């Protein structure tokens, strides 16, 4: 009640629910996989790790260039991109 | 929480299926109606009477 | 897997 | 961008000049329901302006960092096959042959 | 880089090891870690 | 957590498979079916994996370290705080730009050289952070060059007190002192707080040293001392022997009470660990299972 | 070990798991 | 009205041992609900597009986004009366069905925190400041997929259900594509109005006049049928050598799902509370939101249905036999 | 001022229970502006009490750590809960009891059944399979974190500061976690 | 459990393990091409000993209002469900 | 309809209680000035007189620390979160006192 | 707070009941002596 | 690669399923048009006017 803090008396975040249950009950709640369902009620809680998985920078979520040497042909037509990733940021080129 | 059993039910299992007990049916126009797919008519004959 | 809870919110 | 290349690829970064040649022809442009004869009737694609529309994904730079200094060494060195890995001859069959 | 010199079939990673192996193991780790959000595994050439 | 920087280089350019064009001497020990756990594993793979492996071995390929010792210099660099971990990945786009600019037999003969003294000699930096001479001997060693030797009262215990003080920035890795404007400070951490006012000390200890002070006297040095003093005698307190201070001065009303003071809390919060552990043994109300516990320790 | 009958994922040879050796198919069960 | 509760027939000397297994303080069941929501409406008076919202300031302890749409005031009743006179409409209601149907009537989303920056989140999207979802107008072309969505929005939402954005763009999944979520509903459609302003014959007709299928079919309703064997007149054809100009107009159908606006640096679905909701800035001080909104100007009036979706974990156990226990939870905005 | 300062206290987070950020004492101070000497002498003679109890306050109570605000707290520096394993009593021991169904005697109702004379009873653990990390109670934030008293106060190189006393800094990312 | 039945393996020992470990072995290896999992018979047992009980407990049993009270608008129900010292009830049913 | 007030972390050492009601604007000088030309009404000011008149309109009543622990103590009260002044509507009978 | 909604702008009054002292002091006569204090809203 | 790229979403995407920003789609008959199933008329009634 007040021995915990409030993400772990709740389990909003903290501990895998296979952790924080007593072993008599998580060799029980293996054990009744078939036909008694308990795999509803113990709420497995998700973190979205922070501390260096994303940026700080302000960098540019996606931009859009102009076409630097565009011309016009009666069949084909032809530019080129200085797509100019600077330092950082890198692409995945499918999207 | 009227509205939190909708929409979960959708990400739960099949929503496209009339269960009657409970009665988990759906809320879905045809997409004949929203949309009218305007195809004119394929008519090209004269049928007679 | 085996037992194997979950927890699964709005938008996953 | 459907090549196999560069249909994905990792860029580290820097200047990468990317010249392109786009199509005009207006008879294989547009597919049609008869199978008829375009560029003979008169339609016309134009072309106003093309921007690239690249999407970048923000990574860390205590892990970008640590992930643009390891792709530049021979062995981590990315490979990408193609589909079908294709090999189209079109071997010719004259008039009732 | 340097034209090292290998096999046509190991340098293409037809008959090789695999991202499991011939990667670095600071980037299997990377490939692992970050395989919810920001997938890379395609990239890196599995042989049958 | 790591000791090396050129194991980390060894980590992330190095294939973890065993490769006969880097490890011969693991990629042949399989070859051959001469291996302690599982030793027949080579024959059973087909002709895709034999012969592109056992060609590559009884011939080995000519690969080039220049993208591998570079790893072990940025790293070494970065393990150090040279650079900021954000800019690594500019410099290895950089340095890797400047040794295939200016490469030679030399230069790669010269990153070799120094791949080796960021190994086994940077056991400097493994040795000031136990003899911590950044900030606690040298930069003490200026204020031991600053104040005056000659004090009329007490010449014997002025020069046992500081030969006392040098041992405390010495036995703890943690505490450093330093230069900020124009007096000495002393953190006893970093991270910490207790920041003596360290010049502020002395010169308030300066015609001091020789009082010999009754043992009716308390609050007198309201006007005499500082708190700051009173607490740098704290954190000199249990460095200091029986025998440095004797008994009769008034810092033997002072330092020897300060050992007693903190000899009270080293067997208090044992006593404390035991009154907070039997709360819950017999079932006690946890928000009175603070306030009468702590007034029977003040 | 029978790993030259295996289709080798690269160098580790496919080997399924441990259901895809008997069968358990009963109306009802 | 009566109560079927079926029971499972534990046997006793292993029903009562899960009877005094989940008796303990740490077995202790814990529930939450699927949508979590801070639901709240906003009412749109009478044709009005700017409805600003500016909720004092207060924690932020792992919020996970936003969650709008509209519906109307004359289709949707205010349930915290048991009793709901000035309603008299019988179908399909909004606020409790999962039906929404003017998610397109809708044209920028303005969110600064303390009225002071703007949130994408140090400046993500095209246009930093807001986000545009209708771009009416020509500019220069952010437009996705033949409609007037912006890829100033394509990205912040198409990502928030599926995590698809940053590698490349394909049809989602299979199974992640529910009757309640985006792509199974967005279908952009495009025509194109003859034009008014680059030529002369250009005079248009009202319904009393409008006519084809003349004499075929009745004047002005379903009637019987009377009047002439005679030509063609409306449909001015985009078709073929008469080759009258036209404008294009265009736009896109997202019915059936809310929009959504995710609350991380990469707006993808990392987890429940995100790397944004988890920071010591958010979940140690004080922010306000001077979160405007501006719509298309609707006719009927129009309610604004923001959910703050927040946790509601709910933890319950039974500490003896006949006693039951629940703690209730929903961070933040941890009130009525 | 620098020599007797007031407190800095600090803030608790009911959410995460590491601590919010400390802020200098501002609710409690003496208005000795009105004050001759004969006071604003014993005044500081007050608050230098209150710098020496939370001191001889702080070596009594506070677990000895090097990083005051810790962002991950270990299994063992946070209290537990251990209570006794659970007695249940198993009503009717069923290896005897499906015989007598099968002679033909249904059962209702329900020594503790005269058909069988044995009763037995088995205890479990009443515990968690694992012991709890990361985050420490309000009772355990009444026991650590005592108002810290900093003399000298910010009288150091960048880095050597109680940077934690920010009520928004990351004690394992040396930033902040701003709106991004 | 009556060897009958545990040459029939129509139960007891599992399919993994009545075979000889060279052709667990074998199978496991090939399944892309050549499946032999069709074959060999997994039985399953589905176990007494304190899963489905005896003492007369009755499945579903039908609870009951008591004092329904009504206003024209709304109607409010008032139940007393209970459940004694077994059958512990699932509540989602 | 409502007003949710945040005043910022703070030592609640010596404190004893709550109290509040509510007054209309002409009843109140701006309290930074000797003289307000805001205060043209001139009858029986509650600010000062200690006279009010609008103790009845209020509804639940919501005080948290750190907006996370409701402070009624841990839920001691028929609703674990407020404390309702006026239930207007219908529901349980809690309403006492006629 | 939720408050019974009225016409005009109705300014609410929240009085937390706060804790205040006082010392005043005279050590010599002529000259008056008064610490104040006011615990929590003060003021050093 | 034209082709190439044209069966490759066939194996990665659900091929059906459209898709408007790539013009994701499949040419695609139903088979009742290149496949006569003839059946005849539902007959067996004098429908009048």
């Amino acid at each position: 009640p007040s021995m915990m803090p409030q993400w772990s008396y709740m389990h909003i975040a903290g501990q895998d629910a296979s952790e924080y249950l007593s072993p008599g009950l998580v060799q029980f709640a293996r054990a009744t996989d078939t036909y008694f369902s308990l795999g509803n009620k113990f709420r497995n809680p998700t973190v979205a790790p922070t501390h260096d998985v994303t940026t700080d920078r302000s960098q540019r979520l996606t931009l859009r260039f102009v076409p630097v040497d565009r011309e016009d042909t009666a069949y084909s037509y032809k530019v080129r991109f200085t797509l100019a990733v600077g330092d950082n940021r890198v692409l995945d080129m499918a999207s | 929480t009227e509205l939190s059993y909708q929409l979960m039910l959708d990400a739960l299992g099949d929503r496209s299926r009339y269960f009657s007990m409970w009665n988990q049916a759906v809320d879905s126009y045809d997409p004949d109606v929203r949309i009218i797919e305007n195809h004119g008519v394929e008519d090209e004959l004269p049928n007679y009477c | 897997g085996w037992g194997l809870h979950s927890a699964g919110m709005y938008g996953g | 961008q459907k090549f196999f290349a560069i249909k994905n690829l990792l860029l580290l970064p820097g200047s990468y000049t990317y010249e392109w040649n786009f199509r005009k022809d207006v008879n294989m442009i547009l597919q049609s329901s008869l199978g008829n004869d375009l560029r003979v009737d008169g339609a016309s694609v134009r072309f106003d302006s093309i921007n690239l529309y690249a999407n970048f994904f923000p990574m860390a730079h205590n892990t970008a960092s640590t992930l643009e200094a390891m792709l530049r060494n021979d062995t981590n060195d990315q490979s990408f096959n193609d589909y079908l890995c294709a090999a189209n001859m079109l071997y010719p069959i004259p008039s009732n042959a | 880089a340097t034209p090292s010199m290998m096999p046509q079939w190991s340098y293409m990673h037809i008959a090789g090891q695999d991202a499991s192996e011939y990667l670095s193991p600071g980037l299997v780790q990377f490939a692992r870690a970050t395989d919810t959000y920001f997938s890379l595994g395609n990239k890196f050439r599995n042989p049958t | 957590q790591q000791v090396d920087p050129a194991m980390l280089a060894a980590l992330q350019s190095q294939p973890s498979g065993v490769t006969p064009s880097d490890d011969w001497a693991a990629a042949m020990d399989r070859i051959l079916a001469l291996t302690t756990r599982n030793p027949e594993a080579f024959r059973q793979q087909p002709q895709a994996n034999r012969f592109s492996a056992i060609l590559e071995a009884v011939v080995p390929s000519r690969t080039n370290p220049t993208h591998e010792k570079v790893l072990a210099i940025v790293n070494a660099l970065t393990e150090s705080k040279a650079i900021r971990k954000d800019e690594a990945g500019l410099i290895y786009n950089a340095l890797l730009e400047r040794v295939a600019r200016y490469n030679s037999t030399n230069v790669q003969a010269n990153l070799d050289r120094l791949t080796t003294d960021v190994r086994e000699a940077v056991a400097q930096r493994e040795r000031f952070m136990h003899d911590t001479n950044l900030g606690s001997q040298v930069a003490l060693n200026a204020f031991l060059s600053t104040l005056p030797a000659n004090v009329p009262r007490g010449q014997e215990d002025y020069v046992s007190f500081i030969s006392a003080l040098r041992l405390l920035v010495a036995e703890v890795p943690q505490s450093e002192v330093y230069q900020s404007g124009p007096d000495y400070f002393f953190q006893t951490s970093r991270q910490g707080l207790q920041t003596v006012n360290l010049t502020q000390a002395f010169k308030n200890l300066q015609g001091m040293w020789g009082v010999r002070a009754p043992v009716g006297d308390r609050a007198t040095i309201s006007s005499l001392l500082t708190p700051n003093t009173r607490l740098l005698l704290l954190l000199i307190a249990p460095f200091t022997n029986s025998s440095t201070i004797s008994r009769d001065s008034y810092l033997g009303h002072l330092i020897t009470l300060y050992r007693e003071a903190i000899g009270q809390t080293q067997v208090d919060e044992q006593t404390f660990q035991e009154i907070t552990s039997v709360s819950r043994a017999l079932g006690q109300q946890d928000t009175g299972s603070l306030e009468a516990t702590l007034n029977f320790l003040l | 070990n029978f790993a030259s009958l295996a289709p080798r994922h690269g160098s580790r040879p496919f080997m399924g798991t441990w259901n895809e050796i008997g069968t358990s198919q009963l109306n009802g069960g | 009205i009566n109560l079927y509760a079926n029971f499972f027939p534990m046997a006793h000397n292993t029903a009562s041992t899960l009877e005094a297994m989940l008796r303990n303080d740490t077995n202790d069941q814990s529930f939450n609900d699927y949508l979590c929501a801070a639901n709240m409406l906003y009412p749109i008076p009478s044709n009005a597009t700017s409805v600003p919202i500016s909720i004092p300031s207060r924690n932020w302890a792992a919020f996970r986004g936003w969650s709008f749409t509209r519906l109307k005031t004359k289709e949707t009743p205010s349930l915290g009366s048991g009793f709901d006179p000035y309603f008299t409409y019988s179908g399909s209601v909004p606020y409790l069905d999962g039906t929404f149907y003017l998610n397109h009537t809708f044209k920028k989303v303005s969110i600064m925190f303390d009225s002071s920056v703007s949130w994408p989140g140090n400046d993500r999207l095209l246009t930093p400041n807001e986000f545009e979802i209708k771009r009416t107008v020509d500019g220069e072309g952010y437009n996705v997929a033949q409609c007037n969505m912006t890829k100033d929005w394509f990205l912040i939402q198409m990502l928030s259900h599926y995590n698809i954005g940053y590698q490349g763009f394909y049809v989602p999944e299979s199974y992640k594509d529910r009757m309640y979520s985006f792509f199974r509903n967005f279908q952009p459609m495009s025509r194109q109005v003859v034009n008014t302003t680059t030529y002369k014959e250009y005079q248009n007709v009202t319904l009393p006049f409008q006519h084809n299928n003349s004499g075929f079919v009745g004047y002005m309703g379903p009637t019987m049928r009377e009047g002439q064997a005679y030509p063609a007149n409306y449909p001015y054809p985009l078709i073929g050598q008469t080759a009258v100009p036209s404008l294009t107009q265009k736009k896109f159908l997202c019915d059936r799902t809310m929009w959504r606006i995710p609350f991380s640096s990469n707006f993808m679905s990392m987890g429940a509370l995100t790397d944004l909701g988890q920071n010591m800035l958010y979940a140690n001080s004080a922010h306000a939101l001077d979160m405007t909104f501006e719509v298309d100007p609707m006719d009927e009036p129009t309610l604004l249905y923001v959910l703050f979706e927040v946790f509601d974990v709910v933890r319950i156990h039974q500490p003896h036999r006949g006693v039951i226990e629940a703690v209730y939870l929903r961070t933040p905005f941890s009130a009525g | 001022s620098k020599e007797i300062p007031t407190p800095y206290m600090w803030s608790y987070q009911p959410q995460m229970g590491l601590a919010a950020g400390a802020s200098q004492d501002y609710s409690s101070r003496m208005n000795w502006l009105s004050a001759g000497p004969h006071m604003i002498g014993r005044v500081n003679g007050i608050r230098a009490t209150r710098n020496q109890i939370l001191l001889e306050q702080a070596a009594l109570t506070s677990t000895p750590r090097s990083q005051l605000n810790p962002p991950n707290w270990p299994a063992v520096q946070v209290y537990q809960e251990n209570p006794a394993p659970t007695t249940v009593l198993l009503p009717r021991d069923a290896e005897a009891e499906v015989q007598m169904t099968n002679s033909g005697a249904q059962l209702a109702g329900g020594g503790r059944s005269s058909f069988t004379p044995r009763q037995a009873y088995l205890t479990l653990q009443s515990s968690s399979s694992q012991p709890r990390s990361g985050g420490i109670g309000t009772l355990q934030f009444v026991e650590e974190f005592v108002p810290s008293v900093y003399f000298n106060p910010f009288s150091g190189a960048p880095g050597l500061y109680p940077d934690d006393f920010i009520p928004n800094y990351d004690a394992v990312s040396e930033s902040v976690d701003g709106y991004d």
